[PDB]
């Protein structure tokens, strides 16, 4: 048995948002309850409902007011409505497969997961800053350098160091939401001796704006 | 609605080691309980049902046990894979619920973050925005501390903070803050200055630089 979640990735404030979940390996009139549940961000998780094989609804009744589970049974799949959503509703939604009753005894078992996130930004290509040192702070072995990606949604950034070529003391921290966009930046370490005299430049893209953009990092004198 | 609390939130551990993780019910939920794994980055993954059936595929060091209104989870010889967040939940009653979740992190010896400073680029300065940012980097434990400082005084608002998971290859964290000014503010004061506190030194790490 194989779920997959498929939807929007981004719905707006007050409207509904609908995810599809497509079951390959079994038959959802056949046996189980087909069911959604989501985890926030910072992780907490929570069931919403379900719909049985035989059609039978349950519904947390937290969302009672907004939620909605129905199913085609042509095509094997079956369906998530979140009605009137907002912020809080910014989580990463799986659908998943339980026994209906309690014998034979069934392992839950969850799909892939598959964020949505609940916002009105319209989508928006970043601006990319070099990060050098100030000229001149104090040389070690080693210097460090960054790019800073501002002011894009939405999610998510790539981000390299000379293409490929800097795998190593590379990290690119998560995004954080600055005013209605996206900021992060990434750091990269290399030897001293080898920077400047070796340039060093983020190629960094942004796939739902069709943007790549590469900054090479020059010394602040 | 059945409450479930697990213990402990988070711990380190050590290849090797045998971990045993807690998950407490509001009620008795008669074994209706499952585990579940969340490898970092990754998805959620049914380890356990039934309080103590291992779902086939997944590895022998796994073993859950407990009753009534008491839960645990563990593992024999802590591997690599194992670490992540582990959920509890319980589907005796509507609505089901959930734990909130305990990380299995790993365990090193300390290390000092190195920090560096970097003031705003020319092109940033020309769309007439600043963002100084401070690199945290490479530091064990978690537990880390910024603190801004402008012309002497410190500074709390306009001020975002980005943290790393655990690296998977040499188990440091690292840490980005980046304060975020006008350039008009950012012109009407020559010294910025980032400092971590960290276990590891009784007193700070500074960074500084002036505009001059």
């Amino acid at each position: 048995v194989q779920l997959q979640e498929s939807g929007p990735g981004l719905v707006k404030p007050s409207q509904s948002l609908s995810l599809t979940c497509t079951v390959t390996g079994y038959s959802i009139t056949s046996d189980y309850a087909w069911n959604w549940i989501r985890q926030f961000p910072g992780n907490k998780l929570e069931w919403m409902g379900y719909i049985s094989y035989s059609g039978t609804t349950s519904y947390n009744p937290s969302l009672k007011s907004r939620i909605s589970i129905t199913r085609d049974t042509s095509k094997n799949q079956f369906f998530l409505q979140l009605n009137s959503v907002t912020t809080e509703d910014t989580a990463t939604y799986y659908c998943g497969r339980t026994g209906v009753y309690r014998y034979p005894e069934r392992a839950p078992y969850w799909g892939q997961g598959t964020l949505v996130t609940v916002s009105a930004a319209k989508t928006t290509p970043p601006s990319v800053y070099p990060l050098a040192p100030g000229s001149a702070a104090q040389t070690n072995s080693m210097v460090t350098l960054g790019c800073l990606v501002k002011g894009y949604f939405p999610e998510p950034v790539t981000v390299t160091w000379n293409s490929g070529s800097l795998s190593s003391g590379v990290h690119t921290f998560p995004a954080v939401l600055q005013s209605d966009l996206y900021t992060l930046s990434s750091s990269v370490t290399v030897p001293s001796s080898t920077w400047p005299s070796e340039t060093v430049t983020c190629n960094v893209a942004h796939p739902a704006s069709s943007t790549k953009v590469d900054k090479k990092i020059v010394p602040r004198d | 609605q059945i409450v479930m609390t697990q213990s402990p939130f988070s711990m380190y551990a050590t290849l090797g080691e045998r971990v045993t993780i807690t998950c407490k019910a509001s009620q008795d939920i008669y074994s209706y309980l499952s585990w579940l794994q969340q490898k970092p980055g990754k998805s959620l993954k049914t380890l356990i049902y039934r309080a103590n059936r291992l779902i086939t595929g997944v590895p022998s060091r796994f073993s859950g046990s407990g009753s009534g209104q008491d839960y645990s989870l563990t593992i024999s010889s802590l591997e690599y894979e194992d670490m992540g967040i582990y959920y509890c939940l319980q589907y005796d009653e509507f609505p089901y619920t959930f734990g909130g979740g305990t990380k299995l992190e790993m365990k090193r010896a300390d290390a000092a973050p190195t920090v560096s400073i970097f003031p705003p680029s020319s092109e940033q300065l020309t769309s007439g925005g600043a963002s100084v940012v401070c690199f945290l980097n490479n530091f064990y434990p978690k537990d880390i501390n910024v603190k801004w400082k402008i012309d002497g005084s410190e500074r709390q608002n306009g001020v975002l903070n980005s943290w790393t998971d655990q690296d998977s290859k040499d188990s440091t964290y690292s840490m980005s803050s980046t304060l975020t000014l006008t350039k008009d503010e950012y012109e009407r004061h020559n010294s910025y200055t980032c400092e971590a506190t960290h276990k590891t030194s009784t007193s700070p790490i500074v960074k500084s630089f002036n505009r001059n």
